[PDB]
């Protein structure tokens, strides 16, 4: 169902897109995984520890 | 006040002066090692990966 | 709004009382960021006590972990709501769901060593959009204790300061509301007759905006003018 | 400049006496009166001491010889100034 | 951890790539053939090393 | 003799995004100029975003104003999303006055003929009552890069973050320009997504000007 | 103030022997170290006008995997020794050179005939060793002008990887360097060898001339 939903959107089925590099402008070999992860900011902030 | 001239003073007191970095559960002697500082815009100690 | 959730976000965001769940259904008569005034449909409405429900929202205030608990209305003006429906989204909620963090485009790859053991390498588009810029609130007390040789005033006049202290302090010595302060500033001027400066000063390293000033006074001690 | 002290450890073979010899020398340069035996690249007295050690011109024997020479110079100065 | 993956992907081989079985006059033009886009990072090749 | 490209065609496909086309290119210069111009366009372009906002009876950003269904802080983020062109100034101070129930868009701003609002449907806030009215002064100024509030820094002049950057998303793709009785000549098609304040020819021309300024360090112009 | 950048200048050229140099640049604006290093890397390493040995016809050799008596090296190894021979030429596009020598000892480019506008950067560069007196080697070595690396598989005739561009190794290491009151800028560190047909600083100025000429219709 993840693959079938990735086929409803026009995305590649493997979940992996070829990505270029912003520094050199040239392709990363062996396509990498891009997606959306729900990332959280925990309350261990660095200018309360320094 | 941290005026514009004390940062050159700071780069002239750092230069060849090592510091002892120490991770909090030190078990053997390789858990206290001395480095030379390189100043960081930031608030986090940048630590060389192999170490 | 977590794109990949489990559907239990709704029950946690309602059942923990951080959102303003509607008590009686009906039509919105008024929406402000302060209050929400709900006209009640007649079937859920009592015969006497004609009655329209006025939800007071809790704006920017201190949590127990110095985070900011804040409620924002998620219904417009003149819009039907049902019993049990949500009206104001609390902290970390989005239309009645449960939004702790935020959803971002993530690549899995080594990138030049900057994500070596467990580190994480972040674009500037995350920090330009303020999409993690959280809001912390600090309560700071200043107390006028009763000591020997005389009590301690909350006056504005402080020995061994200049104009750079009193430029932030009012006719009564307490900081204005809305004054942007940094570390080493003066908030409440308090003096000790020996006279030594015992004023409230902003802690080292913090900035901020004075959002609220509360003054508590014992019955019998007279009031400075800001009180 | 300085990354490793390995040649200085080679020429004073104890690795615990290197610290003492270079500390005696860097106190001769810091307070100190003396001027270094080596060109300085805006290095501090630590690295100038160890850099003198690596080229084999400061060890414990040279420092004791120089302090006997200064003691004899102070002796001759006291005798030729008074008598 | 990252650096051994970078080495294990670098010094390896595959049975066909760009520049299979060509001959190279040194390691400097090996890196020049990798950067210009004429060979692959793992492509078996006779080099002259000293 | 290498061949030298020219801006051969520009397709302003929408008000936001467009496609410029560079042709002819020698083999190899397609990705070099494409990555270089993508670098310059995302890094250093002149934008005109909001910098300071001064609402009427609001002390600080962490409060509300009676009669608007947003906070003052959400009003500041919606102003932070405002895109606006200025012409004959560096700084300019816009005015907003509005009563009445309904959305307050950017159309309610006094127009100030050197200043152009590029998206007049862009909603700032939502006034919610008849006898409720905001009245603000919005300091728009020219800049470059990204200047937050805390680093460059009365009580009523709220400081918002400055994000002076017209562009959003650059994507270049080379392709063979089989023409001119000479094949193997590339064709740099650069699609640029812009909020609206910069014409795409001006963007690609400033980006190439920035490269020809940086190369002055070791060649004589 | 929107056009005012921190245009740099090269602070040192810390060089080793005249075919190699390590150039630096500071202060570069944040993000310009990588695009200047990358743009000049792809231009110096992809397209630079130069002359190089392209194809070789030996007299007695019909095939690359062939054998010849009296010669220490092999034909594959003699083409590895001809890939490194660095030649400068005047306005002639391509020209043939002929090498005829028989005797005990090394056979270098100083024994190639000189006629024409050909100039060799190394008389010392050894083509092949010989161990007999009657071993007679005779090659027609054809140089040609081009624009970078053109391999053999994308070209008795033999096939030599004609590398026309004068550089051999170029690399850059963008490191942090600060101005008085700025947060973070860059310091480009180019490190570059040649083959000797051009000294390195003039080769970086060739790369700069080419990239500044490819932007002339815009600026």
């Amino acid at each position: 169902e993840i693959k079938e939903l990735l086929k409803l959107g026009d995305l590649p089925t493997s979940g992996q897109i070829r990505l270029y590099d912003g520094r050199t402008g040239e392709q990363f070999e062996r396509p990498v995984t891009v997606g959306y992860m729900y990332m959280l900011k925990l309350n261990h902030l660095v200018d309360d520890k320094m | 006040r941290e005026e514009a001239v004390v940062w050159d003073i700071l780069d002239e007191v750092i230069r060849e002066h090592p510091v002892l970095l120490n991770r909090a559960p030190t078990l053997h002697r390789l858990g206290i090692q001395a480095f030379e500082p390189v100043l960081i815009e930031g608030k986090a100690i940048q630590l060389h990966p192999l170490v | 709004k977590p794109l990949v959730g489990t559907g239990m976000e709704r029950a946690v965001a309602v059942d923990s009382g951080v959102t303003a769940v509607a008590k009686r259904g009906g039509v919105v008569q008024y929406v402000d960021a302060s209050r929400i005034v709900i006209k009640v449909n007649e079937d859920e409405m009592y015969p006497g006590e004609a009655g329209i429900d006025i939800y007071n929202l809790t704006k920017y205030t201190r949590s127990n972990q110095n985070t900011c608990i804040n409620q924002m209305p998620c219904v417009s003006l003149g819009e039907p709501v049902e019993r049990g429906d949500v009206l104001a989204d609390g902290p970390s909620t989005d239309l009645g769901e449960l939004a702790l963090g935020q959803n971002m485009r993530v690549a899995f790859m080594p990138w030049n060593g900057y994500n070596f053991e467990d580190s994480i390498l972040v674009s500037e588009r995350v920090v330009q959009e303020d999409r993690f810029t959280t809001i912390h609130i600090q309560e700071l007390a200043c107390v006028s204790r009763d000591t020997k040789l005389g009590p301690e005033e909350i006056t504005a006049d402080i020995p061994n300061v200049g104009e750079a202290a009193l430029s932030k302090l009012d006719e009564s010595g307490i900081v204005y509301i809305g004054a942007e302060v940094t570390g080493g500033d003066i908030l409440v001027g308090k003096v000790t007759p020996k006279v030594k400066d015992s004023s409230l000063r902003v802690p080292n390293g913090v900035s901020g905006t004075v959002i609220d000033v509360q003054v508590f006074t014992r019955d019998g001690v007279e009031k400075d003018k800001r009180a | 400049a300085r990354v490793t002290v390995q040649d200085a450890v080679e020429k004073i073979g104890n690795r615990f006496d290197l610290v003492l010899v270079a500390a005696r020398r860097a106190r001769q340069m810091q307070v100190g009166g003396k001027d270094p035996l080596v060109p300085e690249e805006n290095d501090k007295t630590t690295v100038i001491a160890l850099r003198e050690i690596e080229e084999g011109l400061i060890n414990n024997q040279i420092l004791d010889v120089r302090e006997r020479q200064e003691q004899q110079e102070q002796e001759a100065a006291e005798l030729q100034a008074v008598t | 951890q990252d650096v051994v993956l970078g080495l294990y992907y670098m010094t390896r081989d595959c049975v066909n790539a760009k520049g299979e079985g060509m001959v190279l006059t040194g390691p400097k033009e090996a890196e020049r053939l990798y950067r210009s886009g004429l060979a692959s990072l793992h492509a078996r090749v006779k080099v002259r090393i000293t | 003799e290498f061949l030298k490209p020219r801006l051969v065609d520009i397709e302003q496909v929408s008000s936001t995004h467009a496609k410029v086309t560079l042709e002819p290119l020698e083999r190899g210069f397609g990705h070099t100029l494409g990555n270089a111009l993508r670098r310059i366009l995302l890094s250093s372009m002149p934008g005109c975003a909001v910098t300071e906002v001064e609402i009427d009876g609001v002390l600080h950003e962490y409060s509300t104003k009676e009669g608007v269904q947003e906070d003052i802080l959400e009003i500041l983020l919606n102003l932070k999303g405002l895109a606006v062109r200025v012409q004959g100034k560096d700084e300019v101070i816009l005015t907003l006055n509005k009563s009445g129930i309904g959305p307050v868009t950017a159309a309610d701003i006094t127009h100030d003929g050197d200043v152009e609002i590029v998206k007049p449907q862009h909603v700032i806030c939502h006034l919610t009552d008849e006898n409720a009215s905001i009245s603000m002064r919005i300091k728009v100024q020219r800049g470059r890069g990204y200047v937050p509030a805390s680093t460059r820094i009365p009580i009523g002049r709220l400081l918002v973050d400055a994000c002076y950057s017209p562009v959003e998303r650059i994507a270049y793709n080379v392709e063979a320009a089989r023409v001119e009785q000479r094949t193997d000549l590339d064709k740099l098609v650069i699609e640029m997504e812009t909020n609206g304040t910069i014409d795409p020819e001006e963007a690609i021309r400033r980006a190439a000007t920035i490269l020809a300024e940086q190369l002055e360090a070791f060649v004589d112009l």
